[PDB]
């Protein structure tokens, strides 16, 4: 049965937070903060470059290759959205990453003995734009001798752009790859 | 390393205790039903423009109110998915869901267990993210939070023969409690960057010349209720570790405060309307020994890693291919602990990536039964199940009559309280095995050896501990599967509420009886000793072999 | 220890356990269901299986059946004799032998039938000294008949005939004189079959602790059900699954059969402890429901009177003097069977030392109590000795002719208001007077009351007789409310309200007339001093005659719940860590890599799980010499008496499963079974 | 084919159908 009491609450409570709510959340978003609520683009021209927080896949050499993706159809698939879930004693993972930490190794051939973890792990999501400060300064020669570019000015720019957070132990200082590859084609020219 | 994870547990616990106590007085404060400062008037003429008025009912009445809501929503968001080529705001013109897929959303939904199996970007469309699934996580928040009430009121209220009322709880609870600070977090997520509109989808063209599409949709909405309300599934694949999801540390440190919120607030309310703090300090410092040490281990097992990754040319061993970057790895553990504390199927990282111990624990937490630190309601009556359960164990054991906060306790509520207890092993046991006899879902591994097994078991758990989360990669888009889970999901959620609500009536028609040489008190760290021994050792009895022969193998292994 | 033929009868009844009623107790008819898969795998490795090994099943299946034997043999020991036996009632039914008369006469031609010759008109006289046969009412004649059944009173009533007073119920004994009796009530549903319908009907309620502990046992055996029967789909994704057989040696090893022992060990420990306080306990579940009682139901005749009436004092009138009435008392109670009579010949001696009065010397012509008139007495050639009760005074006053003495009426009333049955002389004209023949009350029992108000326990006494002298009685004996002229199934009614409000019953008698109250009664005692019906019914028989044992009974009772409690904290944590203990053996078979959870090391699965089963048939032997002399008896607060408890038995119960397990699995070893 | 994997399934309903039984009604 229910009635009124059971009815029209329910009808009350739909039309306020599924109206109401996202309606003024919108109005809000879009009132204060309109490059932040449209998806942190990256618009030069009419055309889009990219956006500042999904990250994209950067194969070719200096280009500061990024995090793993993993993701359903193509590598860095925004649309997709998976990821790598791959298990400890899996041996799929186990082929990936020798495969993957072996080309990392012919495309690097004197960055570092040894090789960054989250350079070769896939991300959670499979869109990972960002990058702890050592690992971005772990293929610092590579795009230096790629782009003729000195390591002092490259370093000055991986500390440009870096996101630190408030406090040291809620997460991991940052770097955007997106953003300096962009700055990396302005300085081309 | 090892002292870091220490300062950020102490921050979020502190951060966690001082956010609670002013929520806490105004919870305690909708318990006393004294209407809420500022909203005495506009409260009673809505309720009188609704025509539920003033209209004190009984459990049987709260009961079938409260499941003829979830019922009736239900079948709204079922017809609502089902219909999807007719609605409104679409695009890019999605196909309408299959009828397994969609009693699987629509049951999941509904009853604050919020589990996904599909990829949203591709399948669901705006106007049923924006219209349905907010207000379907809105209306298992309010239920959930209002069936803690009403036995929070069984339990204060002496020799009376009502509860309250339903819809009156139920919009005083959604119209003030949630919304308000669903836009403080919800601005606080745009601000730091999440997306708010309805554009269509954008093409994006890479310096690499491969292009791309960008999803889109209203996710800030569905942020500030999937933390807030502890359902715990996003637009995106990933739930929140996705970058237009989650965009930030800061945000992260926000959703896990917004995921345990709602629950030590609840337990402030409980007790403040006891009369005495010693209850509430005693139910949180239970909860909180047990996510403290359960934050340990986990976060020991991640920051040691694989062992291959040493061995294999990285510098360091630290497990990283279930994580991301921007949140590093204690914080990954951390949210992982609280989302398998908190029954919110919310992942920051990919938990079918993780160590075998540092999965295992976060899926010993959630086989438990999703009592510390709980969901939007459901935690705390577990925790009062559990503890009613621990009274009546130290009743038998000292052989005098067993009492809880002055009242007596006999055998309609043992044998409820059994069943109430009972209830969700047997369905995430049973279920499992059903599981594991099938081809059909032996079908959907993606792990071998025993981590396909575990992924099954976390499946199983998750429907029938309503709570969402999973390791990823099972092939969940199986009608079997669906329906299964469909099943575990319903049965399970009922399945304790109706419990609750026999609980509740049979502690309204009794009295607070006096003080007496055999009544235990219910304080103190022996009684807290008494129920975490009493919680975690009957989840011992009953989830030793499922855990032992999953992720415990692949350990030893 | 209990004596060899009622342990041996008592076996048998053990042996006779069916599966009709194994499922009473839930855990043992579990285990009882696993040895029957157990048994019946073996028998089909004896005739050829799959597997090879068949004497380890076998091992299994025998002493899973000596646990299932040692814990019905316990449970018969606690609760074999608790139902209320009604064999008493059903024999003085069966004895029959009444005096069937085809013509309605004082002789006539009778016979001797049985009690299903009586049918809808029969005639049937009773004499002198025999029992009735049935229900009827009175054709003619008057008699002396002992209301034994109704009232609970032993003094005799007068019946006679053409009157009200035409109703014999059946199977109360007639004192003297003669009835002719209509059978107006069917073989069937007489007076005597509605008392048995309860007394066979007792059906005693479960005690609360009792049930929250059958509730725990389920609870516990869910979980471990749901854990070993999910261990079989679980292990299909390893190399080799788990066998049915080891599986179902899980299933009986794990759930709490130390817990369903202790439910009768307790019992069995509380019969054995009573007999300290001197009572015959048929079924220890009363003894422990003693601590937990509120209530006393108490009757008047034969539970707090000492039996027979006594004689308070000769009241005369003013024409005549004290010793002018006790050589008339003396005289009439010379030969008296009576015990009334002998206490008037004691009293005779209190009062004046009279001798020289010889039974046989003097010429005493015995009158006995006549039916018509009502009147007793001893005639000597001078002096006609008469006494009876104040009717048949005033009945020999108006057959006299002479003037009535209300002097001796008003005192006679005065003292039957103060609560004494009266017993008129007749020497010496009509004014002589009066025995006031009285209720007695025993050695003190007003303190152990006035304890028992203290202690919190509310006595009600119930006892179908005068309402006046109840009253006194209950005064006197600082008895609180009560009840008087209650019929058996008043008391019934009684006891089912007390058990309605909720508190624990505790009714104790003597008589046949609340044999109904002593079944459904929930710590029941009988009386050694009433007769067998009592005896037979109730849990528990005084062996003194002192009324207020029950003082002892709820302080060993409150001494045993705790010690139950104490009990209780040991076998959870046995139970607890037993599953720790057992559980690795089920995953060394199907995984290899798990031997390190094994922790003891281990032989092998089969032998520890063998070695579970022998601790398992060890635990409930042993647990009634630990439920006998106890450790913990003073009572403490509660917080420290929870604390002092689950301190000294969490230790016992962690560390007696380890011990034992790998103590036996090092016997097996080094007696090369496996 | 269950050679006796589904007379096992039977068997563990029912007996868990009983135990539920015995959990209602104090027996
Ligand atoms: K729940």
């Amino acid at each position: 049965s229910g009635l009124r009491p059971a009815l029209s609450t329910f009808i009350f409570l739909l039309l306020i937070t599924g109206g109401v709510y996202p309606l003024l959340t919108t109005v809000l978003g879009q009132w204060w903060f309109p490059w932040q609520a449209n998806g942190s683009l990256i618009r030069e021209g009419d055309t889009v470059r990219g956006s500042a927080l999904i990250g994209q896949n950067f194969t070719g050499n200096g280009y500061f290759h990024g995090r793993p993706s993993a993701t359903a159809e193509m590598p860095y698939n925004p649309q997709a959205s998976g990821g790598s879930n791959l298990a400890v004693s899996n041996p799929e993972l186990d082929k990936l990453i020798a495969a993957r930490v072996a080309a990392l190794r012919a495309a690097n051939p004197d960055a570092s003995a040894s090789v960054p973890v989250e350079l070769v792990t896939a991300s959670a999501s499979g869109l990972d734009n960002n990058i702890t400060p050592q690992a971005a300064a772990w293929q610092i020669p590579r795009v230096a001798k790629a782009r003729n570019l000195s390591v002092e000015q490259l370093t000055q720019l991986i500390a440009k752009y870096s996101q630190q957070p408030l406090v040291k132990y809620i997460g991991q200082p940052v770097v955007n790859i997106v953003e300096l590859n962009l700055a990396l084609d302005k300085l081309d020219e | 390393m090892a002292a870091q994870g220490f300062l950020l547990i102490a921050t979020f616990l502190l951060v966690l205790m001082v956010l609670a106590r002013p929520l806490g007085s105004g919870l305690a404060r909708l318990i006393n039903d004294i209407p809420l400062p500022g909203t005495t008037g506009v409260e009673r003429v809505l309720f009188r423009a609704l025509g539920v008025s003033d209209r004190e009912m009984n459990w049987k009445q709260y009961l079938c109110a409260i499941l003829g809501l979830n019922m009736l929503g239900l079948a709204v968001l079922f017809f609502m998915l089902l219909g999807q080529h007719y609605l409104p705001l679409n695009p890019q013109q999605l196909p309408g869901l299959s009828w397994d897929l969609a009693l699987n959303t629509a049951v999941s939904f509904v009853t604050n267990t919020n589990w996904q199996s599909y990829s949203g970007e591709t399948t669901l469309s705006y106007f049923s993210q924006m219209a349905g699934l907010t207000v379907q996580n809105f209306l298992s928040a309010a239920s959930g939070i209002a069936v803690i009430f009403a036995l929070i009121r069984a339990f204060t209220r002496q020799s009376m023969s009502t509860l309250g009322n339903a819809w009156v709880d139920l919009l005083r609870i959604t119209l003030w409690v949630l919304v308000p600070v669903a836009l403080l977090i919800a601005l606080f997520f745009i601000q730091q960057g999440a997306l708010q509109n309805f554009l269509p989808y954008q093409a994006v063209n890479t310096v690499e010349g491969a292009q791309q599409l960008l999803p889109m949709g209203p996710v800030a909405s569905q942020e500030a209720i999937k933390m807030l309300g502890t359902n715990g599934g996003g637009f995106f694949n990933a739930n929140s570790s996705h970058p237009f999801e989650n965009p930030t540390a800061l945000t992260n440190f926000v959703q896990m405060l917004a995921i345990f919120l709602i629950p030590t607030a609840l337990c402030f309310a409980f007790g403040e309307v006891m009369g005495d703090r010693r209850q509430g300090r005693m139910l949180l410092w239970a909860m909180s020994v047990i996510f403290v040490i359960c934050v340990g281990v986990v976060m020991w097992a991640e920051v040691q890693g694989n062992p291959h990754l040493l061995a294999l040319g990285t510098d360091s061993s630290i497990n990283m291919e279930g994580k991301e970057s921007r949140f590093g790895v204690l914080v990954s553990s951390l949210f992982a602990v609280v989302t398998t504390a908190a029954s919110c199927g919310a992942v920051i990282a990919m938990h079918d990536s993780f160590t075998a111990l540092g999965g295992m624990v976060p899926m010993w937490l959630m086989q438990i039964g999703e009592v510390v630190f709980g969901g939007v309601g459901s935690g705390l009556y577990g925790m009062m199940l559990f503890v009613l359960l621990a009274v009546f164990i130290a009743g038998l054991m000292i052989g005098r009559t067993p009492e809880y906060l002055g009242k007596k306790i006999d055998v309609r509520e043992m044998k409820l309280t059994a069943l109430a207890i009972l209830v969700t092993p047997t369905l995430v046991l049973m279920g499992a095995a059903l599981a594991m006899m099938t081809d059909a879902g032996r079908s959907a591994m993606l792990n071998p050896g025993p981590h396909g097994f575990s992924e099954v078991l976390y499946a199983v758990s998750s429907a029938a501990n309503n709570n969402g989360s999973a390791f990823a990669g099972l092939s969940a888009n199986s009608p079997f599967w669906n329906c299964l889970l469909a099943f575990c999901m319903f049965v399970g959620r009922f399945g304790v509420i109706i419990p609750v609500m026999a609980i509740a009536g049979s502690l309204v028609s009794k009295k607070s009886q006096a003080a007496s040489s055999g009544t235990l008190p219910t304080h103190g760290p022996l009684f807290v000793g008494l129920l975490i021994g009493t919680v975690l050792l009957v989840g011992a009895l009953t989830f030793i072999p499922a855990l032992a022969l999953g992720p415990v193998a692949e350990y030893l292994s | 220890f209990e004596p060899t033929l009622v342990v041996q009868a008592l076996k048998e009844a053990v042996k006779k356990l069916n599966p009709q009623a194994q499922w009473r107790n839930p855990v043992m008819f579990i285990v009882w269901i696993g040895s029957l898969l157990t048994t019946c795998i073996s028998i089909a490795m004896a005739s050829g299986a799959m597997p090879g090994n068949a004497l380890f099943s076998a091992a299994i299946s025998g002493w899973l059946w000596i646990t299932v034997l040692f814990a019905n043999f316990a449970e018969a020991l606690a609760e074999g004799r608790s139902k209320a036996q009604a064999n008493s009632l059903k024999g003085v039914k069966k004895t029959a032998f009444a005096r069937k008369l085809r013509e309605p006469k004082y002789g006539a031609a009778a016979d001797k039938v049985p009690a299903d010759q009586l049918r809808k008109g029969d005639i049937v006289l009773v004499e002198a000294g025999d029992i009735i046969p049935c229900d009827g009412e009175v054709i003619e004649g008057g008699a002396s008949v002992d209301e034994s059944a109704i009232t609970g009173e032993a003094a005799p009533v007068i019946r006679e005939s053409g009157g009200d007073f035409a109703s014999v119920t059946g199977g109360t004994r007639i004192l003297s004189d003669w009835l002719v009796i209509e059978c107006s009530v069917n073989p069937g549903e007489t007076f005597l079959d509605r008392m048995i319908a309860m007394v066979e009907g007792a059906q005693r309620r479960k005690t609360p602790n009792e049930i929250a502990l059958t509730i725990l046992l389920i609870a516990l055996t869910i979980v471990f059900l749901l854990a070993t029967a999910t261990l079989w789909p679980f292990s299909a994704w390893g190399g080799n699954a788990v066998s049915v057989t080891v599986l179902v040696a899980l299933l009986v090893c794990l759930i709490p059969t130390t817990i369903g022992g202790l439910l009768s060990a307790i019992g069995v420990a509380g019969m054995s402890r009573m007999l300290g306080a001197n009572v015959i306990a048929t079924s220890g579940r009363a003894v422990e429901a003693a601590g937990d009682v509120d209530v006393l139901l108490l009757d008047k005749t034969g539970t707090i009177t000492l039996g027979n009436r006594q004689a308070s004092e000769f009241i005369p009138a003013q024409g005549v003097d004290e010793k002018t009435l006790a050589d008339a008392a003396q005289l009439a109670s010379l030969a008296d069977e009576t015990p009334e009579g002998r206490s008037i010949v004691i009293l005779a001696k209190q009062r004046f030392n009279l001798r020289e009065r010889d039974v046989q010397s003097l010429h005493a012509t015995f009158v006995p109590f006549t039916a018509q008139s009502r009147m007793s007495g001893i005639n000597i050639d001078n002096r006609m000795i008469r006494k009876g009760s104040v009717d048949a005074i005033r009945r020999h006053v108006e057959a006299n002719g002479g003037h009535f003495p209300t002097d001796v009426d008003q005192k006679v009333d005065q003292v039957a208001r103060q609560g004494a049955t009266p017993l008129v002389v007749v020497e010496g004209s009509r004014v002589l007077g009066v025995i006031a023949l009285k209720d007695i009350v025993k050695g003190g029992i007003k303190e152990r009351f006035a304890q028992l108000r203290k202690m919190g326990i509310k006595t009600v006494m119930i006892t179908g007789d005068n309402r006046l002298t109840a009253a006194a009685i209950a005064a006197e004996a600082g008895v609180d409310d009560f009840l008087a002229e209650a019929t058996p199934e008043a008391k019934l009614a009684l006891i089912r309200q007390y058990q309605a409000e909720g508190r624990l019953v505790a009714m104790t008698g003597d008589g046949t007339n609340d044999a109904p109250a002593l079944a459904q009664a929930d710590v029941a005692v009988a009386m050694n001093s009433g007769t067998q019906a009592a005896k037979e019914a109730g849990n528990m028989v005084d062996l003194d005659s002192n009324p207020t044992k029950l003082i002892e009974v709820v302080h060993i009772g409150k001494q045993m719940l705790m010690t139950r409690g104490s009990l209780t904290t040991f076998s959870i944590a046995n139970d607890v860590a037993k599953y720790f203990a057992i559980i690795p053996a089920a995953f060394a078979a199907t995984y290899p890599q798990l031997n390190a959870l094994n922790i003891m090391c281990l032989h092998s699965p089969d032998s520890a799980i063998l070695s579970a089963v022998i601790f398992n048939a060890l635990i409930i032997v042993f647990l009634i010499p630990l439920a006998l002399k106890g450790v913990s008896y003073k009572p403490l607060t509660a917080s420290a008496m929870l604390r002092r408890n689950l301190w000294i038995y969490g230790l016992g119960g962690l560390l007696v499963p380890f011990i034992g397990i790998k103590v036996i699995d090092l016997l097996l070893t080094v007696c090369g079974l496996v | 084919m269950s050679a006796g994997v589904i007379t096992g399934v039977l068997l563990v309903f029912l007996l868990l159908g009983y135990l539920v039984y015995a959990l209602i009604n104090a027996e």
